[PDB]
Parts: C-alpha cells; sequence; structure tokens
C-alpha cells in the first residue's frame, strides 16, 4: 500500500497550543480560485477535509503569481511558525553566509514545489488547517489540513534541508564561488559574473534543479537583485545661498532632531541669526563663525553611524514613511536612532500605481533586502490604516511569506530624511 | 432517529477523566419522569443502559413545562464539557439576509431531535454515564449513557452541523440549482420554479434527509411567508427587521440604555438615519448597571426623532447576482454619516451608519474615507464584492487631502454626488510663509500643579500680550497662543509655536471638533485669508523665540 514513510517528526515546545486563527473574507473571486486549488490538491492527496474536531485553523489568501491569468494560495503561517520556531530555527536551523550580501548579482528563485514530495509528521498534520470561507456564512467553509510539507511553514525548509544540499552537491563544488542561501520557498543565487553570465549560471543551476528531484523552479526565460548597489546613506541639508529667518529655524530644528543620533552635531551660532523677534521672511546672510556648522556638521552627516551593530536575539524594526510622489523613505533599526539601513522606494514605470500598491511592493523590497542582509524578515510599523491595509494587500502582494506588521499615524519629522 | 452517519471521534483535553458528580436523590414525582423518559428514550436507542462500571456520573434535574403533558429529564454536563476537547468553532457569524439570492418560493425546514438523531462517537459515550436514584429513597440507581449527542454536551453544534453537511453534500449535486442555507436546525432549501414542482423537490430533499435519520416537520412541510430569524422577517421577495419597542420612561439606567441604543443599531441596517450619537455619549458616565441616568436634552431630541423615523415601516430588497452593488453615502454631522447599499433606485438590500470613532481631530475626509472603509470590508462578506461607492465629494477635494497625508489611504472607485452636504476641507495652510504679514511668535505654559496658565505672543512689528489662564492644561495654553495670535492677527499671518502638539492638531486640518478650542481657532482659521504655521524647538536659543518662551 506504501513504502518506508520516514517523517522527520515535529514537536511545539512545551506550553504551545496550535494555531487557532480567524480565517478572513475573502471576494467572491478568490474564493473560487481557492476553491479549484484546494478541488485538486486534495485531488493531488496533498492536503485532505477534516472535521469539527479539529479546532486549529491559520488564514489563507489568494494571489497572482505574476500571471494575472492563474492565482496560486498563500497560507498565512505566521502563527504555526512561532510556535514550532524552537524547530525550524533551532534544532534543523539554516545558517545565513555573511557574504551573499557582497556578491553583485543575486537571483531569487522560487523551490516550494520541491516540498509537496515530503510526508509531513502523522501527529503534526492538524496544525496545518486552513478553512477555505462562505460568501455570507451561506455555508460552513471548507476544511482542510496538510499531508505534505506546506510553503510557507518554516519547517518545511528545515526538513527539506538535507535533500536540497545534497542536490547541489555537485553544483556547488564545481562551480565554488557561488553562494546559495535557502529562505523558506525562495532559494537565493548569489555571484559575481556578468549580468549576463550571472544569468547563465543561473540557468546551470535552474537545469541542474530541474533534472534532481524535477525540484521545479518557476523561471521565466528571475529575478536580478544587486546587494552591493544598495549604498543609500547620506541625509543632505539643504545647502543654499541665501538663508531666511524661515529656512534657518527650518534648519536647525531638522539639525536639532538630527543630533539625537550624531554625537557631534553643534547647532548654536546658528540659532546666532535666530536672535532677534524678526519677520519670517528676512534675509540674513550666514555669518562668518556661522557656516562652520554648515560645513563642519554636514561632515559629521557625510560620514555615518558609529557603532551601530546588529543583535540576533532582538528582531527587526522597520519604519515607512510616505514621502509624496511615488516617494517613500524608510528605515531599518532595532535600538530607536540607530539604524541599520536606511533608503527610499519609488514608482515609476506604472500609471495605475497607488499608494497601497507601493507600500505592498516598498515593503517586499524592504523585507527581501532583509532576508539578504540578515536572513530574518523584520517587523514593520506600517502608516496605513489596519482596516484598509487588511483588505488589499493580497492585491498587489506576491511575495511567498509574509512579515510581522503593525500600524502607525506619525510624528511629523518633516521627515528629516528626503533630500529634494 | 438513528442516523447511519460516521462518527466525529472526540476526546477530553490531555490527562483528563470523566466527570465523576453525583445525584442529590431528589423525589419520585420525578425519580418517576426519568425512568419513564429514560426508558422511551432507551427504546428508539438514544441511549443504553450501561453496566456495573467505573463509568463516572452526571446529574439529570427535571423540570416541567406550562403547556400540559409531562417532564424533561435535563442532564447538566458542565463539568463534562470543562473535559471536553475543543472543537472547530462553528460559525459565529450570522449570513446577512440582505445577500441570499432572491428566488421564487422557498421553503424551509425544521430538523427534528437534530443532536438526538446523530450517533456519539462509539468510545467517548462512557463519559456520558449517569444514573437515576431509586424510586424509593434507597438507592439501588439506574445507569444509562448516551449513544446520540447529548443535548447540550460541548461539541454538540459541531458535530451535527458536520454530520448535517456531509448529508446534503450529495443532494446538492444531483441539484445544482438549488441553494439551501443552513443554520443550526434550520434549512433553507429555496428555488424558483413552478410552486408545485419545486415541492416535489423539497418533498425529496426531506425523503433524503429522513432516509437517512433526520427528521422534518409538515403542514407538508411547516411554515408560510412570515419567517422568523435572529430578529428578521424574511417575507418570500423581501426582509426586514422584526417589530422594535422603543419605549417612553420617567427613568434611564446604565442598563436601560444598552437596551434601548442596543435595540437602536440593529433597527439601523434598513431605517435610515438612525442617529443615535449622543444616546451613546451617555453610557460613558460611569459603568455602575443601574443608575439614575438623567436624560440629556439632547438625546431626547435625538430619540424623538428616532422614533418618528420608526413610526413608519420600511422593507429590504433581496441581491441579484447578476446585477452590481452601488453603495451611496451622506454626512449628518458630528461625525454621523448614514449610507445605503442598493442595485435599483428605492431598493435597498440595507442602509446602515458610521459613528464618528470616538476621538478628538478628524475631518470629513478623514471620516469619509474610513466610511466607505467600513462598507467595503463588509460588502465583502454580504455578497462577496465591493460596491460602486457615491460619495458626497469631488475628485478635486479628495485628490488635494491624500497627496498631502503622511499616511497611504485608497478610497476604490467612486463617483461624485451633488447632494449637501459635500465633504470639503474648510481651511488651508499656506505652505510657505508670507513675506508682508506680521509673524506672531507664540507660546503659552501652566503650571501643572495650580493648573494655572497664560498665553501670549511678541512679534516683529513689536506688538506683545499675554492673557492669564485658569483652571487649564498646558495642551490649553499652548493652543490658547495660536488661537491669541489668530485672534490679535491681521488677514493673512504667520505663527511660531514651540509645540508640536498645537501644531499637529491644526497641521491635521482637522474640521468639527468639539473642543470649543479648536473650534474657535478653526472658525479663526477659516475667517484668515493666508496662514502660515511654524514649528521651532523651543529653549533652543532662538534669539527670535526664546522670547514668548521666557515671557510665559
Ligand atoms: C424557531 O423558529 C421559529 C419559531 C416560531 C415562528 C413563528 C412564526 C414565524 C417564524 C417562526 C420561526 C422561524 N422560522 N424560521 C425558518 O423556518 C427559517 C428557514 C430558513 C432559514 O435560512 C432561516 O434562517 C430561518
Ligand atoms: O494583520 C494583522 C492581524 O493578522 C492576524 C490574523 O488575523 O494575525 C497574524 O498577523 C499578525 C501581524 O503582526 C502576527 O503578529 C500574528 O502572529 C499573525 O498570526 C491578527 O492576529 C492580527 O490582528
Ligand atoms: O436611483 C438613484 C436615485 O434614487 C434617489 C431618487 O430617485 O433616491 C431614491 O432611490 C434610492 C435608490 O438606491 C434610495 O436609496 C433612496 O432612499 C430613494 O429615496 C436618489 O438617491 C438617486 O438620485
Ligand atoms: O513594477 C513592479 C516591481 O517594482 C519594483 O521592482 C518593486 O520593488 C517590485 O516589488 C515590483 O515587482
Ligand atoms: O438548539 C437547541 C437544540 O436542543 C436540542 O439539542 C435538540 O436536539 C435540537 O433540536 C436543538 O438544536
Ligand atoms: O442587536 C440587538 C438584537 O440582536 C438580535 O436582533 C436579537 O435577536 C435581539 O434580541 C436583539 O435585540
Ligand atoms: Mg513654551
Amino acid at each position: 500500500p506504501i513504502s518506508p514513510i520516514e517523517t522527520v517528526p515535529v514537536k511545539l515546545k512545551p506550553g504551545m497550543d496550535g494555531p487557532k486563527v480567524k480565517q478572513w473574507p475573502l471576494t467572491e473571486e478568490k474564493i473560487k480560485a481557492l476553491v479549484e486549488i484546494c478541488t485538486e490538491m486534495e485531488k493531488e492527496g496533498k492536503i485532505s477535509k477534516i472535521g469539527p474536531e479539529n479546532p486549529y485553523n491559520t488564514p489563507v489568501f489568494a494571489i497572482k503569481k505574476k500571471d494575472s491569468t492563474k492565482w496560486r494560495k498563500l497560507v498565512d503561517f505566521r502563527e504555526l511558525n512561532k510556535r514550532t520556531q524552537d524547530f525550524w530555527e533551532v534544532q534543523l536551523g539554516i545558517p545565513h553566509p555573511a557574504g551573499l550580501k557582497k556578491k553583485k548579482s543575486v537571483t531569487v528563485l522560487d523551490v516550494g514545489d520541491a516540498y509537496f514530495s515530503v510526508p509531513l509528521d502523522e501527529d503534526f498534520r492538524k496544525y496545518t488547517a486552513f478553512t477555505i470561507p462562505s460568501i455570507n456564512n451561506e455555508t460552513p467553509g471548507i476544511r482542510y489540513q496538510y499531508n505534505v510539507l506546506p510553503q510557507g511553514w518554516k519547517g518545511s525548509p528545515a526538513i527539506f534541508q538535507s535533500s536540497m544540499t545534497k542536490i547541489l552537491e555537485p553544483f556547488k563544488k564545481q562551480n565554488p564561488d557561488i553562494v546559495i542561501y535557502q529562505y523558506m520557498d525562495d532559494l537565493y543565487v548569489g555571484s559575481d559574473l556578468e549580468i549576463g553570465q550571472h544569468r547563465t549560471k543561473i540557468e546551470e543551476l535552474r537545469q541542474h534543479l530541474l533534472r534532481w528531484g524535477l525540484t521545479t523552479p518557476d523561471k521565466k526565460h528571475g529575478y536580478e537583485l544587486h546587494p552591493d548597489k544598495w549604498t543609500v546613506q547620506p541625509i543632505v541639508l539643504p545647502e543654499k545661498d541665501s538663508w531666511t529667518v524661515n529656512d534657518i529655524q527650518k534648519l536647525v530644528g531638522k539639525l536639532n532632531w538630527a543630533s539625537q543620533i550624531y554625537p557631534g552635531i553643534k547647532v548654536r551660532q546658528l540659532s546666532k541669526l535666530l536672535r532677534g523677534t524678526k519677520a519670517l521672511t528676512e534675509v540674513i546672510p550666514l555669518t562668518e563663525e556661522a557656516e562652520l556648522e554648515l560645513a563642519e556638521n554636514r561632515e559629521i552627516l557625510k560620514e555615518p553611524v558609529h557603532g551601530v551593530y546588529y543583535d540576533p536575539s532582538k528582531d527587526l524594526i522597520a519604519e515607512i514613511q510616505k514621502q509624496g510622489q511615488g516617494q517613500w523613505t524608510y528605515q531599518i533599526y532595532q535600538e530607536p536612532f540607530k539604524n541599520l539601513k536606511t533608503g527610499k522606494y519609488a514608482r515609476m514605470r506604472g500609471a495605475h500605481t497607488n499608494d497601497v500598491k507601493q507600500l505592498t511592493e516598498a515593503v517586499q523590497k524592504i523585507t527581501t533586502e532583509s532576508i539578504v542582509i540578515w536572513g530574518k524578515t523584520p517587523k514593520f510599523k506600517l502608516p496605513i490604516q489596519k482596516e484598509t491595509w487588511e483588505t488589499w494587500w493580497t492585491e498587489y502582494w506576491q511575495a511567498t511569506w509574509i512579515p510581522e506588521w503593525e500600524f502607525v499615524n506619525t510624528p511629523p519629522l518633516v521627515k528629516l530624511w528626503y533630500q529634494l | 432517529p438513528i442516523s447511519p452517519i460516521e462518527t466525529v471521534p472526540v476526546k477530553l483535553k490531555p490527562g483528563m477523566d470523566g466527570p465523576k458528580v453525583k445525584q442529590w436523590p431528589l423525589t419520585e414525582e420525578k425519580i418517576k419522569a426519568l425512568v419513564e423518559i429514560c426508558t422511551e428514550m432507551e427504546k428508539e436507542g438514544k441511549i443504553s443502559k450501561i453496566g456495573p462500571e467505573n463509568p463516572y456520573n452526571t446529574p439529570v434535574f427535571a423540570i416541567k413545562k406550562k403547556d400540559s403533558t409531562k417532564w424533561r429529564k435535563l442532564v447538566d454536563f458542565r463539568e463534562l464539557n470543562k473535559r471536553t476537547q475543543d472543537f472547530w468553532e462553528v460559525q459565529l457569524g450570522i449570513p446577512h439576509p440582505a445577500g441570499l439570492k432572491k428566488k421564487k418560493s422557498v421553503t424551509v425546514l425544521d430538523v427534528g431531535d437534530a443532536y438526538f438523531s446523530v450517533p456519539l462517537d462509539e468510545d467517548f459515550r462512557k463519559y456520558t454515564a449517569f444514573t437515576i436514584p431509586s424510586i424509593n429513597n434507597e438507592t439501588p440507581g439506574i445507569r444509562y449513557q448516551y449513544n446520540v449527542l447529548p443535548q447540550g454536551w460541548k461539541g454538540s453544534p459541531a458535530i451535527f452541523q458536520s454530520s448535517m453537511t456531509k448529508i446534503l453534500e450529495p443532494f446538492k449535486k444531483q441539484n445544482p440549482d438549488i441553494v439551501i442555507y443552513q443554520y443550526m436546525d434550520d434549512l433553507y432549501v429555496g428555488s424558483d420554479l413552478e410552486i408545485g414542482q419545486h415541492r416535489t423537490k423539497i418533498e425529496e430533499l426531506r425523503q433524503h434527509l429522513l432516509r437517512w435519520g433526520l427528521t422534518t416537520p409538515d403542514k407538508k412541510h411547516q411554515k408560510e411567508p412570515p419567517f422568523l430569524w435572529m430578529g428578521y422577517e424574511l417575507h418570500p421577495d423581501k426582509w426586514t427587521v422584526q417589530p422594535i419597542v422603543l419605549p417612553e420612561k420617567d427613568s434611564w439606567t446604565v442598563n436601560d440604555i444598552q437596551k434601548l441604543v442596543g435595540k437602536l443599531n440593529w433597527a439601523s441596517q434598513i431605517y435610515p438615519g438612525i442617529k443615535v450619537r449622543q444616546l451613546s455619549k451617555l453610557l460613558r458616565g460611569t459603568k455602575a448597571l443601574t443608575e439614575v441616568i438623567p436624560l440629556t436634552e439632547e438625546a431626547e431630541l435625538e430619540l424623538a426623532e428616532n422614533r418618528e423615523i420608526l413610526k413608519e415601516p420600511v422593507h429590504g430588497v433581496y441581491y441579484d447576482p447578476s446585477k452590481d452593488l452601488i453603495a451611496e453615502i451622506q454626512k449628518q454631522g458630528q461625525g454621523q454619516w448614514t449610507y445605503q447599499i442598493y442595485q435599483e433606485p428605492f431598493k435597498n438590500l440595507k442602509t446602515g451608519k458610521y459613528a464618528r470613532m470616538r476621538g478628538a481631530h478628524t475631518n470629513d475626509v478623514k471620516q469619509l474615507t474610513e466610511a466607505v472603509q467600513k462598507i467595503t470590508t463588509e460588502s465583502i462578506v454580504i455578497w462577496g464584492k465591493t460596491p460602486k461607492f457615491k460619495l458626497p465629494i469631488q475628485k478635486e477635494t479628495w485628490e488635494t487631502w491624500w497627496t498631502e497625508y503622511w499616511q497611504a489611504t485608497w478610497i476604490p472607485e467612486w463617483e461624485f454626488v451633488n447632494t449637501p452636504p459635500l465633504v470639503k476641507l474648510w481651511y488651508q495652510l499656506e505652505k510657505e510663509p508670507i513675506v508682508g504679514a506680521e509673524t506672531f511668535y507664540v507660546d503659552g505654559a501652566a503650571n501643572r500643579e495650580t493648573k494655572l496658565g497664560k498665553a501670549g505672543y511678541v512679534t516683529n512689528k513689536g506688538r506683545q500680550k499675554v492673557v492669564p489662564l485658569t483652571n487649564t492644561t498646558n495642551q490649553k495654553t499652548e493652543l490658547q497662543a495660536i488661537y491669541l495670535a489668530l485672534q490679535d492677527s491681521g488677514l493673512e499671518v504667520n505663527i511660531v509655536t514651540d509645540s508640536q502638539y498645537a501644531l499637529g492638531i491644526i497641521q491635521a486640518q482637522p474640521d468639527k471638533s468639539e473642543s470649543e478650542l479648536v473650534n474657535q481657532i478653526i472658525e479663526q482659521l477659516i475667517k484668515k485669508e493666508k496662514v502660515y504655521l511654524a514649528w521651532v524647538p523651543a529653549h533652543k536659543g532662538i534669539g527670535g523665540n526664546e522670547q514668548v518662551d521666557k515671557l510665559v
């Protein structure tokens, strides 16, 4: 009937129970797709229907690949994760190569399918249960639980880690300068070849993987990334010629908030021109003892933070601020005012690009950056409405994972971050 | 009776055992009804006398109804549930009527001893164990155990609804033309066919149901057109709120208002424009349950109107799939917006209200945004898709606000609706200073203790004023200054504040506040032609701010 079924038995550590998360209400569109998908998986054996004797449930969504033709199921295993973590991060964890962020090109390719060939630990399948919603609560939702390593679960990879690296065993010896970090379903290939060749070694691997185990990756004659290029650090102060009282004030404050990070930021002889109750539209030519601070400080602001070191026990925070015009800035950090990275996202080739869409991309962007630089996904403090977000993101969202997010209503630094 | 369904494997939380509670040997006017009943169930299989074993017991009280034949044995499993494993929590939601697709002539079914017709886990039966005392006060008690769902054992609405479904599953397939809705022991088989042929089907599901152990009533199939449902009144081509009792008293309490307002919230679904802001503004004196709460002059005026609204019955329509959904809003002020989702003129599926989020500083556009939202999230439930919006604002007014709002908003797809009031931002701040306009350097502090402050200013032209304040907060003197500058200043002005707060509140362009102070400021903004507000860090040597920063 069946062969030697050896599955890695999984456990949640003592004190935590399977996930019990409410299934979100989806558009009749997404349901129907989610309906066919499982209908087929159930048929494939990948999943099975369950009863009321499984109190467990994780949210499941539906999103387009890039193929606004066909949908793909995206289960939000954010909870089942934290409750298995001691397993996918302790026991069978996957080390993160610090060089990956150095190579000139990193192509990220999907390996999620290599997972539906590995049976899930009997006594654990019960925690991977999900419900396919019903319009207007008409009928009761549909109940399924997995039978194979499900994508999205941070264990699917940790379990596959062996079969995987074993497949990479011939390719890695032969191409010993290429980095290959497996983060969940995604596989990151990093190297330093021509942007032409780098698309060939990939293909080699692509082909290698395709044969060896039919670990079918979804390529598309396939996601180029350039780690090195990411180096956006200055915080330019407008350095004009004509300054009004008003512009000096805007500068001091914008210069004072500043010092909350950089230690040697000295705003004194600047308050020198701000002396006297003057009109705001009054040009005051910069003094002689004055522009010291202009550039003497612009310097401490030319060379970045000294004493900012990542911590693996504390998690990562990512803040994004709408900057206007498809302009979105952001900072990654841990101890308020001690950034690990800062940058900008941009709307460039889309006349249908709206806030939400941007944010959803600006986020996935920031998430991959971390996944690369740190091997871990940050927690976002999204400047959007909790209700609106929880409705639309799965629209333009098209990643295989979901980070932690919360919602904020920003203290208007005049975003002492923008340059223009 | 005894359904040939397969059973749902049940257990108890890890490390627990059956409840071994005992029977307060009670009567015989009842240690009789029990033996009569049990034995009658025992025949029907619902139960089976259990051996001289280890089984734990459960209390089996009895009570009597008021129509007359006899008593009800009511076992109290409270201690069995506590030990019973959790279950996939059934539909916690209720299928709102405005979204059941219209049909020609619907039916309804009332499953019988539902719970008692579904077999119980052949292994979790031993924990249902109980006993009724002897007919005499002596004690050779009678032992039984359940073979079907217990009547309120924890897992019952679950394992029932479960099994139900897996039965209707095969029926619905051989009949892809009938939408049977399920809720408790209620089936909503309905379709649009000659009325005669249709019955041939209902009298068919019924055969199939009874075929497998589930029983259903029958005038032939029992209910006429006016159906009741969790508070609804579903006609064959219309739905409506069941009747509402909006009382008149000479005394109300914190318990009398939740009832009122609670009754008022429900009626809004279809009753257009049920204002209930001031009435709920009351439930927060303190949360004592019984309290002589004096009606307010505003509530009694609000309730008087709510009554006049209810003094006239309104209907609700059914959902038509091919036709789409349209939703339109309208602001009643005070942050009270009302809407209505429809497909056709004079035919709403439902209307509702959108309260003000009970906050402190929000402008119409914000609210209208959150309004659209509430309606969006909701339309995706009752219907499954979002509606075309008809919002009382012009694409021009919106475009402005979002492209200038630090937050990422997303009003989806609307059309203009010219019917006042029309949502609009009343005052606007100069993005840059104003040259030939006096610059007021304001600031005003207060003693956190003595609760005494003074707001004031000092300008370029050399004018100064300090107005003494009393029983004020610090933020009060902070805004007291901006308001003071707006007073003393001319037609266009530039203000410099050390107040993060003051600024933000105004730079929020939040119209419609309660706080007299804000509205005065907001009012004074309106009157001004051009205003530019500036923020500088206080206590930082501004040879121009370290003035009022020291004068106050
Ligand atoms: C327990 O229920 C009642 C007791 C007494 C009544 C007296 C007069 C009218 C309706 C009544 C009702 C309710 N009758 N309700 C139904 O037969 C019904 C059928 C299909 C559905 O989908 C649904 O949601 C409710
Ligand atoms: O979108 C937030 C919302 O998502 C829920 C599921 O309905 O939970 C998930 O997302 C959270 C985001 O911070 C995670 O922290 C949580 O672990 C995950 O299951 C809700 O709980 C939450 O309100
Ligand atoms: O059909 C839109 C049109 O209907 C109007 C006036 O005829 O209002 C009536 O019809 C609406 C249809 O949805 C009802 O909601 C409304 O209560 C009723 O008075 C206008 O709203 C609009 O121009
Ligand atoms: O135009 C769409 C693409 O724009 C940018 O590259 C985004 O970072 C990426 O997430 C998105 O796929
Ligand atoms: O909800 C009350 C329930 O009482 C009992 O369990 C009955 O068997 C069932 O008909 C009903 O569903
Ligand atoms: O919202 C309050 C109302 O909810 C439902 O209609 C209940 O059946 C009714 O008892 C209650 O008055
Ligand atoms: Mg001050």
